[PDB]
């Protein structure tokens, strides 16, 4: 009976993962647009924040690549509040 | 935060109990023990090696996990049987 | 005869070891016997913990399907028929 | 290495995860996969002293991806200047940074 | 120590270095080092006497600190780059720490004040291994990483070993401690040549081994671990002298023997690389090693010391311990200078 | 006789039954009739933070439906 | 050393779905095939080019398709679909075991009408 | 609850410092247990649940237990307590003051290197698979059973030999 | 990360001092060794989980097992010493200097 | 809310531990043919509070003196947190490993008490009991490491959905015959209560704390059995029914402990360690290998969500 039940559990798992599969694309695009808006806002603010200083740049890619770069939560939520920074870091790690 | 709350609560409750307790009224060696502690270690280390099966099993190299498990268990049992035969589990001095 | 006598003795003197060794033998041996073993690897290969990135059609590959629900791909029906 | 018994037998026991971008179990790629994949490809076919000077444009970027000293400092200076401004009384953080927004 | 235990420990000792070398991962290297350490300690402490236990404590403590230091180095390299191996882009402090640790693990100076005590507490058939199958893996680690080392401190360490080992050997009578100091000096020579050409360290090590092992066989013979207990060799067994004298002069490095060749080609490399000053220091301070080898040659062969009567009761007996490889290595040490090019 | 232990058996029974139903009903009162979601992985946590962001109230016990 | 390009907040502003995870997880299966060409093409774009700032025009199409899908599901067979997600979201992990005989009904309705 | 990791780190520092300022072993073992606890909590805050619990289960339950066992059964805290603990306590205080002022000095010269204090909370997690299952250290530690088998067999041999070594020693 | 990491390295250095300087005992030294090992295991697991690397995680397990066995043999030696002298002091080991 | 739930989790369990002391006295009396307490109150429902007041009335290194009992009791109480009844207070993957850790720790208290008390007499029994506890916790852990392969996750919720159809005792009973015994050693209960059998330093208050934690651990190990090897009925509409059946089976096991304490003699230490090392460890290893092979020569390889 344990075997005949474990196999059914595997089937249910396949069902759930197929659902997740079908939904991944949408989520990927939402997440992409969201982080892009985030960076655009960081930039629109950085402009006025650090325009009054000498030989400073605007969105200066610290690399010499031209390759896209997964941004850090540090960069994204670095100007928002501890509330969001922690709801990001210690979210899954502090029991929901 | 939740476990912090629970643990602080438990500690403070115990300390309230003990403070109540305190306010309301007003050698040679035995080699066998060290050998046993050592066996306990050399088994906890096996446990650390052996716990991850519930995730090592869902992989594809069953012919590898099955084997390595059998290997660990059997060689540990061999060491155990040798310790026995050489009288590490007798307690008579 | 000596083997039989030794086991007829152990089966009253010290069975624990008999049970242990028999279990050990059964474990080492049955996997080589049973037919329902490979199915485990087949399953755990089927289980998609990740996304199946697709490909283009700049060639004449006829195996891969242009749609999920189409039949031209690798099937696993034996899973439910199990 | 020293004693190429492994290469002789055409096998591998440890050297298949000697670095970061090896084959991780469930395809979960690491942080600086691409930068490693470029550093190694530039440091292949050649040996040592060639790479220690003709791969810097491919290794400094990698070390940064891995540590991000320069990004840390960038953000640090930004926040220091912002704090000084909000002290002197010239800035006024808008909502999207100040505590709310209309998210997705 | 029953046979199963003996075999398993010998296996682990023969393994530790094999892994430490054949593995390209620093963690596996450190592992092999720990293997050697563990599997060896017992062979030191078998007699279970206080001296053996003390030596075991010293050995274990020092080598533990060393292994943990090397582990710190590896982990810092990980954080820095990501790879478990050393590259040409590691902050030199990590290399310097690795080198301090490898030294303390070998016996180099000034990390060397634990080798004589231990080698005096030990018997012969384990001091031999301690000196000739534990200084290999720690040297393979360097063979792998010689380019990017700190020649400055490497040379300071080597020459310091030369001086201190020689100055201690001038005095120590106990032949075990003498051999230990000789090991210190020769390993100093190696580390001195290392970052220029490693094959030469390989050669110096093999030669020091081929000279040491047979000496320790000749000692294991009688358990004569003192000058006034080895001088009686001309009355116990008058045959080993014609080879012991040669082997000790060799260890000294006299030209017509082979022990010279290493120092010779090493000086050659250091002159090509403009290190003639330290080369001169090494060459002018190996003479004290030569001295306190000559002073034992004297005691044994060139002059006969007072014997002890019961040696007659001994001579009435016989002895067939001294296997063939002893003589084989003695010869292939002393009389093989004509084959130096075929050695390089 | 043996029917004098019930005044301790039932006591322990009720005082071991209380925590379970307590937890259940309390989680339900908080999260609005539905039990407390769980996140063994980052997937479910992403779902929960998404629902939080779109709740319009910044709390995840709100399922919207099709009227958004 | 070098500027970075970025799009603008005022663009890439499409009206998202804003629907809940329970509903998405319930309707997924059908949306696995319906609206699959677009999603697969988008994932292919994202895996070929690592430039989200170049893989955007394939996201608005995705969301438009998903919305034109939920629109048909709103027109036909709405209540079976509402009771469904209200039955799912009750559980913790939102599994497809505690709702079987509330699922085949919705399925047969969706079929007999589509 | 942003200073979390820095606090746990300072406490591990202080535990190792109380072990380096060798006190009476009975009041050093507590420092060690605290050190292990706090280090595991740091690991957990980073996300290595399996590793932290493995520590709690093996280090403390396996090693510190036997350390205390052996110590008690084979040691006597002779009256070396000429206020040695009460002295090294003030010495520890002086050292911790030194360290506090040392960090308050460093933060001036180094700002985005050694430590970023104004934005300390940042720079713990750098990226993460938001939609990804199977990303916990359980998988890495399970590796040994499919790939990297050398680790498992080597540890097995280390124990297989440590048994013989210990027994042959004790006699 | 960098702050806690520098602090862990400091703790390693402190255990180093504890081992390289004595106070007339041996268990203190061995406990400082254990502290070293703990700091190292922690730094390694931190590096791994921060890089999101997985295949490199077996290393902490390996070195932890090896440190367990190492400290075990060290304790065995301490015990033999105490049982052949009368205590676990350090100044009793004045031998071997001859 | 959360404080309310923690109160619901802590107060009733202390109440139950007190009345469990009571139930022990009563059942032992009824098996020895006597009544038991029937006087202080109706059928003896006040003797526990009487004992509490008396103990706290009794007069008597402060560091160890306090941290030991406090530590033990806090561990015993925290052990309850992650349990499903049916939906838990704290859902933790690796919950049972957290359990094992927090159960093993109390050895530190047992050992500090001895190292404080200079009495060689005390260190004697302290070492003995510590060693037996250690050695039995080993198997207590291996049993789980050999069973949980049926649900490829160290969680404690998955147990329930697993046992939905069947229990976990019809298989694995070669283990339950052990997990129902080691629990009699870690608890230092009978027939392994020698730690309280051979006496030749616990004051009133700390004794009360030690005993509180002892009986708490009793209740908790029995609950763990009732959850692992005696799967209840998880019909999602009836968490009340789940909790109720769980209560029943926990009481049954907690009375089985007492059947035992009354009937059997005590084990001589050497015979006990022999029992373990030469009867349970070989069987345990072999059965673990058996349950490792089962999901390979059978399709029953379970999932990890
Ligand atoms: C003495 C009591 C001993 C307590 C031992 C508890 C250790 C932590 C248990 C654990 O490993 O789980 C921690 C928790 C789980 O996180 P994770 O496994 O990643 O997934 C969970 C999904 N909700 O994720 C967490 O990190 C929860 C927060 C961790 C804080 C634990 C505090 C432990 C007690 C501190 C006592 C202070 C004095
Ligand atoms: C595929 C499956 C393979 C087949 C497996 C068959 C079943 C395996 C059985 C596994 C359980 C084995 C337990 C066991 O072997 O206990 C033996 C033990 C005697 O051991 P020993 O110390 O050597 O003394 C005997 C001297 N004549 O006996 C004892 O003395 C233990 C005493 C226990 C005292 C506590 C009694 C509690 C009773 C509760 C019963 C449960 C309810």
């Amino acid at each position: 009976r344990m075997m005949r039940w474990n196999q059914e559990r595997r089937r249910l798992l396949i069902e759930d993962l197929e659902a997740r599969i079908a939904l991944m694309p949408l989520f990927q695009a939402e997440k992409d647009r969201r982080t892009l808006q985030i960076l655009r806002e960081n930039l629109e603010e950085e402009a006025i924040i650090m325009k009054d200083v000498p030989n400073w740049k605007v969105g200066e890619s610290v690399f010499h690549t031209t390759r896209w770069v997964p941004p850090l939560i540090g960069e994204m939520y670095g100007l928002r509040t501890k509330e969001e920074m922690s709801n990001a870091n210690f979210g899954f790690t502090w029991y929901t | 935060m939740n476990l912090y709350t629970v643990i602080f609560i438990n500690i403070l409750l115990s300390l309230t109990l003990i403070l109540v307790a305190f306010w309301l009224p007003q050698l040679p060696f035995s080699m066998k023990f060290f050998l046993v502690a050592i066996t306990f270690l050399l088994f906890d280390l096996e446990i650390a090696l052996l716990l991850p099966l519930p995730w090592a099993i869902q992989t594809i190299k069953t012919s590898t996990m099955m084997i390595m498990a059998f290997i660990l268990v059997t060689i540990l049992s061999l060491g155990l049987a040798y310790e026995w035969t050489q009288k590490g589990l007798e307690w008579t001095e | 005869g000596r083997i039989s006598a030794f086991l007829k003795n152990a089966w009253a003197k010290e069975p624990v070891l008999v049970v242990s060794f028999s279990v050990w033998g059964l474990a080492i041996i049955m996997p080589m016997i049973s037919p329902y073993t490979k199915y485990a690897s087949m399953i755990n290969k089927a289980t998609p913990y990740n996304y199946p990135v697709p490909v283009r059609d700049d060639g004449n590959m006829p195996d891969v399907p242009s749609h999920p629900q189409d039949p031209l791909g690798p099937s696993l029906d034996w899973l439910k028929n199990l | 290495p020293f004693l190429d018994i492994q290469k002789k037998l055409g096998i591998s026991l440890d050297r298949h995860f000697m670095f970061l971008s090896a084959e991780q179990p469930y395809k979960n790629a690491a942080r600086c996969h691409a930068f490693e994949k470029e550093w190694i490809e530039c440091a292949h076919g050649i040996g040592g002293t060639r790479a220690k000077k003709e791969c810097k444009i491919e290794f400094d970027d990698f070390e940064e991806c891995l540590l991000r000293y320069k990004t840390m400092r960038r953000m640090h200076d930004i926040k220091k200047q912002r704090e000084k401004l909000m002290k002197e009384g010239k800035y006024t953080p808008p909502p999207h940074h100040s505590g709310r927004e209309e998210p997705r | 120590m029953n046979p199963i235990t003996l075999a398993i420990i010998y296996f682990t000792i023969f393994l530790g270095p094999v892994i430490t070398m054949s593995s390209t991962n620093l963690m596996l290297m450190w592992v092999g080092l720990e293997f050697s350490l563990l599997a060896i300690i017992p062979m030191l402490i078998n007699k279970k006497n206080p001296r053996s236990t003390e030596a075991a404590t010293k050995y274990f403590v020092t080598q533990a600190t060393a292994s943990m230091i090397i582990l710190l180095a590896i982990v810092l390299n990980y954080k820095q780059l990501g790879t478990w191996m050393f590259q040409q882009q590691t902050n030199g402090l990590i290399l310097n720490m690795t080198l301090m640790a490898l030294s303390m693990k070998l016996g180099l100076a000034p990390f060397h004040f634990w080798l004589p005590e231990v080698t005096q507490g030990i018997p012969l058939h384990m001091g031999l291994i301690l000196l000739t199958w534990q200084k290999i893996a720690p040297l393979s680690i360097l063979i792998q990483i010689y380019p990017l080392l700190n020649s400055t401190i490497i040379l300071m360490l080597a020459i310091t070993s030369i001086f201190m080992g020689a100055w201690g050997g001038l005095n120590q009578t106990q032949m075990r401690k003498i051999m230990a100091y000789s090991s210190i000096a020769h390993m100093g020579w190696m580390l001195a040549i290392l970052p220029y050409n490693p094959s030469l360290t390989l050669l110096n090590l093999m030669i020091y081994i081929i000279l040491t092992a047979p000496m320790f066989m000749a000692l294991m013979l009688n358990n004569s671990m003192t000058i006034n207990s080895i001088s009686l060799l001309w009355n116990k067994t008058p045959a080993m002298l014609t080879m012991i004298s040669l082997m000790l002069l060799s260890l000294g490095g006299l030209p017509p023997l082979t022990g010279f060749l290493p120092k010779w080609i090493i000086i050659t490399e250091l002159m090509k690389n403009n290190c003639l000053i330290m080369a001169t220091l090494m060459a002018m301070m190996a003479l004290l090693n030569l001295f306190f080898y000559t002073r034992l040659i004297y005691s044994t062969s060139l002059t006969m010391f007072p014997t002890n009567n019961n040696s007659k009761m001994m001579t009435h007996q016989t002895k067939t311990k001294p296997n063939l490889m002893f003589s084989t290595l003695a010869i292939m040490s002393t009389m093989t200078l004509p084959l130096a090019p075929q050695l390089i | 006789m043996w029917f004098e232990i019930l005044p301790g058996l039932a006591i322990m029974g009720v005082c071991l039954v209380i925590p379970g139903v307590s937890t259940a009903y309390i989680h339900k009162f908080t999260n609005g009739g539905k039990e407390k979601r769980v996140a063994r992985v980052q997937y479910q946590w992403y779902l929960m933070e998404r629902d939080r962001r779109i709740s319009g109230v910044n709390r995840y016990y709100v399922s919207k439906g099709l009227e958004n | 050393p070098g500027i970075v390009e970025l799009p603008t907040l005022e663009e890439l502003k499409v009206e998202e779905v804003k629907v809940s995870s329970a509903v998405l997880k319930a309707a997924a299966h059908h949306y696995g095939a319906q609206c699959d060409k677009t999603n697969k093409e988008f994932m292919l774009c994202r895996w070929e080019e690592k430039d989200p700032r170049r893989c955007l025009k394939e996201g608005k199409l995705v969301n438009g398709c998903a919305l034109n899908f939920f629109r048909q599901i709103k027109s036909h067979c709405a209540e079976p679909f509402t009771e469904y997600w209200t039955c799912l979201d009750y559980s913790n992990m939102q599994l497809f075991r505690h709702c079987r005989q509330q699922q085949a009904k919705f399925d047969q309705c969706v079929l007999d009408k589509l | 609850m942003n200073n979390y990791i820095f606090v746990l780190s300072s406490l591990f520092l202080v535990g190792c410092l109380g072990l380096a300022l060798k006190p009476s072993l009975i009041y050093g073992g507590l420092g060690l247990i605290v050190s292990g606890f706090v280090g595991c909590l740091m690991v957990l805050g980073f996300g290595g649940s399996f590793l932290g619990l493995m520590v709690f289960l093996i280090y403390l339950g396996g090693m510190l237990v036997v350390f205390g066992y052996t110590t008690a059964m084979a040691t006597e805290e002779y009256p070396e307590t000429w206020g040695s603990n009460w002295l090294i306590l003030g010495f520890l205080v002086l050292g911790v003051i030194m360290e506090v002022f040392l960090i308050c000095v460093l933060n001036y010269y180094d700002e985005v290197g050694v430590i970023n204090l104004d934005g300390l909370g940042d720079w713990l997690m750098y990226e993460v698979d938001d939609v990804g299952v199977m990303l916990e250290g359980g998988i890495g530690v399970a590796a040994m059973y499919s790939c990297a088998t050398w680790m498992m067999v080597v540890a097995g041999w280390s124990l297989f030999a440590g048994i013989f070594i210990i027994i042959e020693i004790t006699r | 990360m960098p702050s806690t990491f520098f602090n862990l390295t400091m703790a390693f250095s402190l255990s180093l001092l504890g081992t390289l300087m004595f106070r007339s005992h041996l268990m203190s030294t061995l406990l400082c060794l254990e502290g070293m090992v703990l700091s190292l295991f922690i730094m390694t697991s931190v590096t791994s989980l921060n890089s999101n690397s997985m295949s490199s995680m077996p290393i902490p397990i390996t070195i932890l097992v090896f440190a367990a066995c190492e400290a075990a043999v060290g304790l065995a030696l301490l015990v033999k010493v105490s049982n052949t002298y009368g205590t676990d002091y350090v100044q009793n080991l004045n031998l071997l200097q001859c | 809310m959360f404080f309310i739930n923690i109160l619901t989790l802590l107060v009733p369990i202390l109440i139950a531990m007190a009345f469990l002391t009571l139930v022990e006295r009563k059942i032992l009396g009824y098996m020895q043919l006597r009544k038991g307490p029937n006087i202080v109150g109706p059928y003896g429902i006040l003797q526990p509070f009487a004992d509490a007041m008396k103990l706290f009335m009794k007069e008597p290194s402060m560091s160890l003196f306090i941290i030991a009992p406090t530590l033990s009791l806090t561990l015993a109480l925290s052990l309850w947190v992650p349990l499903p009844m049916p939906h838990p207070l704290i859902n933790l993957n690796l919950g049972i490993l957290f359990i094992l850790a927090t159960s093993s720790l109390s050895v530190y208290s047992i050992l500090w008490s001895g190292w404080a008390s200079n009495s060689k007499y005390s260190l004697f029994g302290a070492l003995r009991a510590v060693a037996q506890t250690i050695s039995y916790e080993v198997t207590m852990a291996i049993i789980l490491l050999s069973v949980l392969l049926m649900n490829g996750s160290y969680s404690l919720q998955t147990l329930i959905t697993t046992q939905e159809h069947m229990w976990l005792l019809l298989p694995a009973w070669p283990m339950a015959m052990m997990w129902f015994i080691s629990t009699l050693a870690e608890t230092n209960r009978a027939p392994f209560d020698l730690t309280e059998g051979e006496s030749e330093e616990y004051a009133a208050g700390p004794f009360a704390l030690f005993f509180m934690a002892e009986y708490t651990n009793i209740i908790l190990m029995n609950a763990l059995t009732t959850i692992i090897f005696l799967g209840p009925l998880y019909y999602i509409n009836l968490p009340e029914l789940y909790s109720t059946n769980f209560m029943m089976e926990a009481l049954l096991l907690s009375s089985t402990f007492l059947w035992i304490r009354a009937s059997y003699p005590r084990f001589r230490y050497d015979q006990l360690m022999h029992l373990l090392w030469k009867n349970f460890l070989p069987l345990t290893l072999a059965l673990c290998m058996w349950h490792i092979s089962l999901p390979i020569f059978t399709a029953g390889v379970p999932p990890y969500m």
